[PDB]
């Protein structure tokens, strides 16, 4: 019964300047988690969806790190200790965004972008001549 | 004597004209303000400065109509001039979103509410309480012990005057999420269910009043125990 | 309150040499051509031997940051390998496993 | 049946058509006024309300990274040109 | 034969956490890790920055909480954000926990510049995963 009657909606101004057309976002992840990475999949395709955005997700090669220590504090050189770190990757690739579109969707991802997992947003963006080189001047 | 008090505060407006000083807001709160000392004197006056207020174009904010609900709103039994003064002054804030204007903007709420409780009408305390939820006006509520009495003469009058499937929404809703119920609330609760004939609920009342710190209340003890037996 | 008083030259070292660097790279352009005369080139050789010798960058060394370990430290975490072992066998650096393959 | 705000009212004060054509922008606020505004802001301050609006908090404070993120946030090379 | 880390088989009598009961060669089979940053992924930079606060973190709030700390901490940082949980032992009465909760995310937010959070998870008892 508690529900308040009437909310206050973010002020969204549609202003005179043109958008910035993007023609491709990739958006790449990065993990040592693999559900992790497919938790956020999920996330960031069902938010592509239900925002009207075109997105292909695809999974590229992992990374692994191997470096050899000492296992002794003091000689016993034959014996040593290996580590590792796994990197896995996603990258989701966004096609035909509006600035502002890219804008909301980039946000609204990167505020859930899980603990221990890192961003690499490659935006291209659609442009057209300079004024200057549409004729020589010689 | 009132009279003079009133005539000096006139000859000082008098003076802010002649110096062509213009009255803001807070000039008439603080004539509101003081003018709550004679309180049934300054009733018909503190409705003209009201009026004068509209029609200069300063907007009343919530402080303006707290200082006059409390003015109109004293120890008295008909409540006659009060009932007439809130019901208009609800018509007129229906649906206004306010923002912070005057210090003494938070204290509306509370005393809303304490008039809706004398009154005894459930349908002005929903109103009241609807201006609280529309926009950002819950900011308004004001401290916490503000908050606690604004919800307690609330839900007190909703447990009297409400059917018993709609206070029992209302007490899950605001209870523990909004406000921390004081022992006399619960001992309501309990006559509400008993004036409804829903006995079946009291053992859950005896387990919530436990979670919230009346387990060692002796008026609360005594009163479930006779209700059950 | 450094580790040791090894740590503490080296972070004196490290001060010195980040006040002196621009100087030093000045001296050090004069005198890294064969555009400029050798006279001049000289005077630069003199020039910088004459900086303090604890501004060389030369003499700092990656010790352990929590032992002053001189040696088998890995320079991503710029910890030893007894310190880095410590916190790795205990799950506490973040996605840093043993590695079995 | 009469409405509170139709009746008599005081007349002292004239119908004021407009306000202050231009304030006094440029002169700084008295130890008053700057008071004054700060228990303006306390009759609509209440604690937060839940984790929505702690991040709009630490955002309008500062102590939270403005997203989509930008690299170069808060820090341009004194507003130099490429040519420079 | 191998120490690191491992607690050693006694007389049956040894309680011992679910963490402090497996071995390195676990960290990543049967446990996880007890911080989650970006820092040690490829390509990610400040590896010994992050480190370093993680050491002093987990020393300031053994000494803060002292006898309180029923396991290890978890780190998560999120962006600008950190956030310190801790399952804490019911003894110290509320207020205190409060007050240090308060005390420890101003300190800490001003120590290293970014906003500092502390969820603490109470529990009766030391959870015992086993008896060695
Ligand atoms: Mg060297
Ligand atoms: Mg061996």
């Amino acid at each position: 019964v508690d529900v308040p009657k009437d909310l206050t909606k973010p002020v969204v101004t549609i202003s005179d300047e043109p958008d910035i057309l993007y023609k491709r976002l990739s958006v790449l992840v990065k993990g040592h988690d693999k559900a992790v990475l497919d938790s956020y999949e999920y996330f960031a395709v069902l938010a592509a969806k239900e925002l009207g955005i075109s997105i292909k997700v695809h999974e590229p090669p992992r990374k692994i790190e191997r470096f050899t220590l000492l296992q002794s504090v003091h000689i016993y050189k034959k014996h040593r200790v290996q580590y590792e770190m796994r990197t896995l990757y996603r990258c989701l690739e966004l096609e035909h965004l509006t600035g502002s579109t890219a804008d909301v969707y980039l946000e609204y991802i990167q505020r859930n972008l899980p603990e221990g997992v890192a961003m690499e947003v490659t935006k291209t963006q659609l442009e057209q001549l300079p004024e200057h080189i549409k004729e020589p001047i010689w | 004597k009132f009279e003079e008090k009133w005539s000096k505060i006139l000859e000082l407006l008098r003076h802010m004209v002649a110096q062509k000083v213009k009255p803001n807001l807070q000039t008439f709160n603080t004539i509101l303000k003081c003018l709550r000392r004679f309180h049934v004197f300054a009733r018909s006056p503190a409705l003209q400065v009201l009026r004068e207020m509209k029609a200069i174009g300063i907007e009343p904010s919530l402080a303006t109509y707290h200082h006059i609900i409390r003015l109109f709103d004293q120890p008295g039994d008909p409540l006659k001039r009060s009932s007439f003064i809130i019901y208009d002054i609800m018509n007129e804030l229906m649906g206004k979103r306010f923002s912070p204007k005057d210090p003494d903007d938070d204290k509306f709420f509370q005393s809303a509410m304490s008039i809706c409780s004398s009154l005894r009408d459930l349908e002005l305390a929903y109103q009241v309480h609807g201006l609280l939820k529309t926009g950002d006006n819950w900011k308004f509520i004001g401290p916490d012990q503000h908050r606690n009495f604004y919800y307690s003469k609330f839900f007190d009058l909703i447990c009297l005057m409400e059917q018993i499937d709609v206070t029992l929404k209302w007490y899950e809703d605001l209870i523990p999420s909004a406000y921390f119920p004081h022992s006399q609330t619960m001992i309501h609760l309990l006559q509400a269910l008993d004036v409804a004939n829903r006995l079946e609920v009291i053992p859950k009342i005896w387990k919530d009043s436990k979670e919230y710190g009346h387990t060692f209340r002796s008026d609360l003890r005594e009163e479930i125990l006779m209700l059950m037996a | 309150h450094y580790v040791d008083w090894r740590m503490w030259r080296d972070v004196k070292r490290r001060k010195m040499a980040y006040e002196y660097a621009d100087e030093r790279l000045r001296i050090n352009s004069l005198r890294k051509n064969t555009i400029l005369p050798k006279i001049l080139q000289d005077v630069a050789d003199e020039e910088i031997a004459a900086l303090p010798r604890d501004s060389c960058p030369v003499r700092i060394r990656n010790r352990c940051v929590m032992t002053s370990r001189p040696r088998g430290v890995k320079r991503r975490w710029r910890l030893s390998r007894i310190v880095f072992r410590h916190l790795a066998d205990h799950g506490q650096l973040s996605g840093i496993q043993r590695a079995t393959w | 049946r009469k409405n509170i705000f139709t009746g008599k009212r005081l007349n002292i004060f004239d119908m004021m058509a407009v306000t202050k054509e231009a304030p006094e922008t440029d002169t700084s606020p008295s130890l008053w006024d700057v008071e004054f505004a700060k228990q303006l802001a306390t009759v609509n301050e209440q604690p937060l309300q839940n984790g929505f609006e702690e991040l709009i908090q630490w955002t309008k404070e500062g102590k939270l990274w403005e997203f989509p993120i930008n690299n170069e946030a808060g820090f341009d090379d004194d507003g130099s040109e490429f040519h420079e | 034969k191998n120490r690191a880390a491992r607690v050693r088989v006694s007389k049956g009598d040894k309680p011992v956490t679910y963490e402090e009961a497996h071995a390195p060669h676990y960290i990543a089979h049967r446990k996880g890790w007890l911080s989650l940053h970006t820092g040690n992924l490829d390509g990610e930079d400040h590896a010994a920055e992050r480190t370093v606060e993680d050491v002093f973190l987990r020393k300031f709030m053994w000494g803060t909480f002292p006898g309180c700390l029923a396991d290890q901490l978890v780190l998560k940082r999120r962006g600008n954000q950190l956030e310190i949980c801790a399952v804490v032992l019911r003894q110290l009465s509320p207020h205190k926990y409060y007050f240090l909760v308060g005390y420890s995310e101003t300190l800490l937010s001003y120590f290293y510049k970014c906003p500092v959070r502390l969820h603490l998870q109470t529990v009766p008892s030391k959870v015992v995963y086993k008896y060695l």
